[PDB]
């Protein structure tokens, strides 16, 4: 488990800035699905990608 | 809310707003390059009727998808809920992303399935894919 | 293989890597700001012991979070699985950040429980907390 990344996530998430918070439901799903499918990862770091994907938009 | 998980349940004060995200990622087999299988949730559909909430969502996705292209658009059914499936494709960093994305309408929020793959692997990864979505069934 | 969530049940193949992730914004109360609590799993411990696969977690914690130090630990059983509960303080851009974290010894993954808030909003959101962890019930 990298702490980094659930300190990460479960800040971001706290403070509104989420996926499934900040685009659309057809969007959010669009932006988890790429950052899986692009490193040793998991559903964490990949969430938290779709955010930052998100976010710079 | 009691809320069932996979590997557990345990009791959630309704207080607490649900983004919980279901992640399969398809392993790369001959060819074709790993995909992934995503369920999600959005509960943003308020008192629109849902036929009009997809074309919310398709708007929403031609907006801030880049290169969005919609391939296919289907009004379809699971298990008694009325259900949409959405084959379109978008870019990202040059790579063309192939999507089957499905809105079930459901309470108080639309269940969303999003399979990414390529317009070349789709073929591939479709048996998979075909295969879990006609065993969904909903929960009441 | 069925998979089961809180809206629906589906069958997944034993091929596709489970990465699911449980989310809820907890909402603001009192003087205290909005908080997080998420459900990961984590494959990695193979056959390291729970104590040893606990051990490494704060070694690799207490490395990349800036300004970490840990404030308590308990060793508890939910139903009959062993747990680890860590309460541990790291600063992110200068801010006092506060992780409640759980580890649950389970199989084929560990079921990790992390609450996120600030040292000073803890306690108001603790009850609520108490509540969702009094309450999870793993499935055999």
């Amino acid at each position: 488990m990298d702490a980094q990344a659930a300190a990460r996530l479960g800040d971001e998430i706290a403070h509104g800035f989420g996926v499934a918070a900040m685009v659309a439901g057809a969007v959010a799903g669009a932006l988890i699905g790429a950052a899986v499918v692009a490193a040793a990862t998991g559903g964490l770091a990949a969430v938290i990608l779709a955010g930052s994907i998100a976010a710079g938009g | 809310t009691l809320y069932r998980l996979h590997e557990a349940d345990l009791e959630i004060p309704d207080a607490w707003q649900d983004q919980s995200i279901n992640i399969f990622k398809l392993p790369a087999s001959g060819p074709a390059r790993e995909a992934s299988f995503v369920i999600s949730r959005d509960a943003s559909q308020g008192d629109a009727p849902f036929a009009d909430y997809v074309a919310r969502q398709l708007e929403n996705a031609e907006k801030q998808l880049p290169g969005f292209k919609l391939h296919k658009r289907w009004d379809i059914n699971i298990h008694g809920h009325a259900a949409v499936l959405l084959d379109y494709q978008w870019q990202r960093e040059g790579r063309d992303l192939m999507l089957r994305q499905v809105f079930i309408e459901r309470r108080p929020a639309v269940l969303i399935t999003t399979l990414t793959t390529t317009p070349a692997d789709l073929p591939h990864h479709e048996p998979a894919w075909k295969q879990a979505m006609q065993t969904l069934v909903p929960r009441p």
